[PDB]
């Protein structure tokens, strides 16, 4: 129907939040983890 | 599931997964994907404007490997942002497991392609983090759909190896693997041992073999145990191979020589570092 | 591990692992362990005279199955709490991954003898959770080792099935299972469906499969994949049978009827609640 | 060397505080599942 | 309006569940305490 | 709040908090209490009943202290369940942070006692952990609403020191304090403290002053500081004590000598283990 | 403690406590420090040689407020990082309980100077976070010790608040508060609270004052607390400002009027967004 | 003894490293009491 913009531009500007959300649930996730085998090993 | 179709070169291919395509465009049920660079897009009119617009006929990175009409290309997720994220979108239709889509930066994806007059046509790939924690040299792996039960994914699995023995490790896909998947790399694993276990005039502790196929001994030992060549003594599994069990297996359907083949004169690629 | 030698009846048997014996029973070499109610001894001393002292001719509990010189016992954790706990230290050197040895009460023991004109000789066991979160109809198995490799392995697993049957419930193993524990599964659960698979004239699901023989959906598919019975459409597996996969496994190695069956009329057991 | 006593009350003397170290072990385990559960899970 | 049964034992018995729970609920505060202990002190 | 008033012996007093009362006591407005032993109801029938059948004209315990018509009675939670958990629950009527109200075991309970010819009439109490792992002299404190301000507050306070003095041991009360439980340690902390910094004719060192009442270094170094008693070097805090300003704050509503002192000649009580 | 001393502008300073300054800066017994730019150095040569190099005789920010020889700077510690660093740096050695020294990037740093010919010269400071989850108008605040017990102090906690007003929002200091800071904040909160129960003609709830003040009403409580003007009632406290307590309360020692006053008029600052 | 390099940039290049520090330790302290205040409130 509509002509659609395919400039790297547009595809950076909708996927810069997303590439922030992954970043954060990856620290999340490291540590979530590293804490995990510090209560079970002692 | 939203989007259960896109349409890729001339390919119309089935969606297997969910796949969260961004804003409005994940809730389309059908996508239009560039089969060069990957991008994507709502309706056809954009996608038949960009085939005499995009100024790509192949993945953006280096040629590594090249023999008849299959090429592998390399292409660093720092550099070439947009596509491998565009790619990982792709990917996940058909990966119900897979985790990361943005994040690209950390990965070096290697693309695998058919080549023609007109370009270099994706047909499967594998992601690598750069750095992994746990020595995994596969986190995703994927032949597209139409391209499927040809060898490709053996290839690339064969492909994973070959880049693991020039860096001198060891080296296991991600887990956990689908049931494709540990068919594939059990079919794989399979063919090099017992290619080894034929050929080999001499004494082959699991260390060795592991040295040299990068194999972890993790999975050479489930391999051998699939092959029934493996002995139980007091709990403990030890090693136990026959030329009876090798000619055996050789034979029966747990053999199988993948129908295309990694040949290493053909690898023009340096490590990292 | 300390102790690497046990005397029990006329067996002198090696063990395999660690097991947590108290106090300085852990740190002797040999321990002597009465055949009839597993009590552990420092001296040689102390069991030639237990001999003619013990009270025991049978494990502590009802005999609920009887055929031939074969009988089960089953044993109440709450009941006979010492007798358990022997049974838990004994049975830990033969199993890596055991976790419990003391707290017993919540256990029901299933004690598999043969039997003669002295007694009820304990040939292996399995341990059972009364209540189960994850619905495990067995938590440890084990056939003491000079028993092993007649039958008595799949003669246990079999037990605790018929007895998930009459509980009208489905049941899996704890997880994670051993090698000689995988195996010995495998080849169970294969024989079972390939039985019904042969003989059955009509549909049947998964869930059906489920409902006749008290094995969990997850297990019957790997059982199922494992026989080459199911085909893969867009990541999804879903059930293939034919008559020539049926043939074809039945003359195979992956069918093996078990030389010890459990027989339903000689089972004297009644569900509890 | 030496005669033992072969009593179940000593038996029952030398797995009590054993019987006891379980029971809490398993008590915190159950804790420490359930707790992961959570921190995952939203 | 109604007599009420004053007996030690009728009194034993509508504790005797509260008294677990209280208890229940201390060994989850022992242990979450010992749990951020562990956790921060590194 | 459900329940805002009860009736004990001849008084009707309003509830501060909620208590959880168990089962449908908990829901109504008013509720009936022996005296005595503490027992609650839902109707006045069998209140009115139950005062002719009560056998306890005292707390459960021995009287460990007696002058005049002041008795302090210790009760064990242990032996004495059923009334530690009455009198907890009537406790929390007036307390916003009690916890504790069925786990009475591990705790012992100091009841404060008018007596006369009838017998020993509930005026308030303390609890006190057996093991504190904090070292806590005091868990919970308490006047009932129609004995408060008239010194029996800072009575109970005194006598929890004066426990704590008999075991050799420092104590301090579970914090957090509320803002009455604040103004009736402090109080208590000035006086005790005024009374020896005026009278000692030595040197003291904050560490004397702990082991001569049993007050934390903490609260001593606070009340001092509320006295005026702290000067500031470097951050760091250190004594400066001056004839000028105990001779000032004995004259200032910052000392005030408690309306009821215990007396130690008057204790009746032997130290546990 | 490592560094115990410093040179800044004339001044020789004793440390109060350890601060991390990075490297071998840490293990020097002497550090001197530029009082205008505020660099560390560790020999004496290269601040004689600084002297006559530094480009700075005031803090770098705006002058947003300025009366007789006081002026207040405001600096981000986006823009000017390392200054702010150096700051936090000095001022560690001051605060027992500062956590953050170099991730200075989320504060605004207010700097309080007395300015003469030469230049404006640090007397202290107070930090602020942008976005404060907990509301807290100030982070961590501090007067050098050379320029101690003149007043500045409250300057500097009245200038926090003046900010807080002119953003029609409630603040509160960092908690916990070290022993000087509650002196100095209960004596500024007192003195707040009396001028203005003293002059105001109408009805007035710990709301209005809240609003008023931007003091929140907790601090406003416990403040009222310690004037004596709050009664209790079944647990709650509830205010109770007498004429006569307010006018005890004036002459007494529990009221001083601050020697140094943020005047209105003298502000130059105008609120973000 | 020795003249000192007082220029920012050296300043810049010795913070930088301890400035990450920071903000790591920032982001565990946050998610650790972001876990804690679940686990406890249920
Ligand atoms: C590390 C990970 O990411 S695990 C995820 C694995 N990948 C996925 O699940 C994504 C979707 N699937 C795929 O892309 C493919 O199925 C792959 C990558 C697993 C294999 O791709 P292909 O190119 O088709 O594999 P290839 O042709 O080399 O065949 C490999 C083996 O799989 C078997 N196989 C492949 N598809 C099927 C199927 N639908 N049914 C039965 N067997 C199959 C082949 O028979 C062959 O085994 P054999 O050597 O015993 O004959
Ligand atoms: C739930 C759990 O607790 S998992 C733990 C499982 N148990 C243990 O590991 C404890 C130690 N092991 C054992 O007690 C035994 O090995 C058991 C219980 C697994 C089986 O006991 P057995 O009575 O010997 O088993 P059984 O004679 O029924 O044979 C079962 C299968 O295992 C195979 N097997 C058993 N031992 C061996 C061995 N040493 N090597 C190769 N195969 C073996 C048999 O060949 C048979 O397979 P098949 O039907 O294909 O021929
Ligand atoms: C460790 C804990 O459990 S903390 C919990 C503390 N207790 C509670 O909150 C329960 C409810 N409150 C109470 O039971 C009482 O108020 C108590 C226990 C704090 C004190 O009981 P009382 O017997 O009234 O105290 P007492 O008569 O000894 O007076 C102590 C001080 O508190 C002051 N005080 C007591 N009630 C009030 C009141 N309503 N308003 C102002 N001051 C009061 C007294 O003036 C006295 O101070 P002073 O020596 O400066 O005159
Ligand atoms: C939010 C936080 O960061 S809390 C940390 C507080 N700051 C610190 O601990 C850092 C080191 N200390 C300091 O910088 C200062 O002591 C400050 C900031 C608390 C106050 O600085 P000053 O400019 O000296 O305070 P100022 O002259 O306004 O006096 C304030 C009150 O403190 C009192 N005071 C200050 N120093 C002392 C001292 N050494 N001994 C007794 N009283 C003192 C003053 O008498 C005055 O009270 P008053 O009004 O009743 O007379
Ligand atoms: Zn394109
Ligand atoms: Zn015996
Ligand atoms: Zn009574
Ligand atoms: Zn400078």
């Amino acid at each position: 129907d509509i002509l659609e913009n395919l400039d790297d531009s547009v595809f950076s500007k909708r996927h810069a939040k997303l590439e922030l959300d992954e970043k954060r649930r990856k620290r999340w996730d490291i540590q979530r983890i590293r804490e995990q085998r510090i209560l079970q090993r002692l | 599931k939203y989007v259960d179709k896109i349409h890729i070169g001339n390919y119309e291919i089935d969606a297997w997964y969910f796949s969260p395509f961004p804003e409005d465009y994940g809730k389309q049920p059908k996508l239009w994907l560039c089969e060069y660079c990957l991008k994507y897009m709502k309706y056809e009119k954009s996608y038949r404007f960009h085939l005499g617009q995009c100024q790509w006929r192949q993945p953006p990175g280096k040629e590594i490997y090249r023999k008849s009409n299959i090429s592998v290309y390399e292409v660093d997720g720092k550099d070439h942002k947009i596509y491998c994220q565009n790619l990982c979108l792709l990917a996940k239709l058909f990966l119900d497991h897979k985790t990361l889509y943005f994040d690209v930066e950390p990965f070096v994806f290697y693309i695998l392609t058919e080549v023609d007059r007109q370009g270099a046509h994706i047909v499967g790939y594998f992601s690598k983090e750069k750095e992994s924690p746990d020595g995994n040299n596969v986190a995703c792996i994927l032949t597209l759909p139409p391209y499927q039960r040809r060898g490709y994914g053996k290839f690339l699995i064969a492909f994973s190896y070959e880049l693991s023995k020039l860096e001198s490790t060891v080296g296991s896909p991600e887990k956990p693997l689908s049931d494709l998947g540990k068919l594939s790399y059990r079919s794989y694993w399979s063919w090099v041992l017992l290619e080894i276990l034929r050929d080999f005039r001499g004494t082959l502790s699991i260390k060795d073999l592991s040295q040299m196929t990068s194999i972890t001994q993790n999975d050479i030992i489930s391999t051998l145990q699939s092959l029934n060549m493996v002995k139980y003594w007091k709990g403990q599994h030890v090693i136990c191979v026959t030329p009876k069990l090798v000619e055996e297996h050789l034979k029966s359907a747990q053999y199988k020589k993948p129908p295309i083949t990694v040949d290493s004169v053909c690898l023009k690629w340096a490590p990292p570092k």
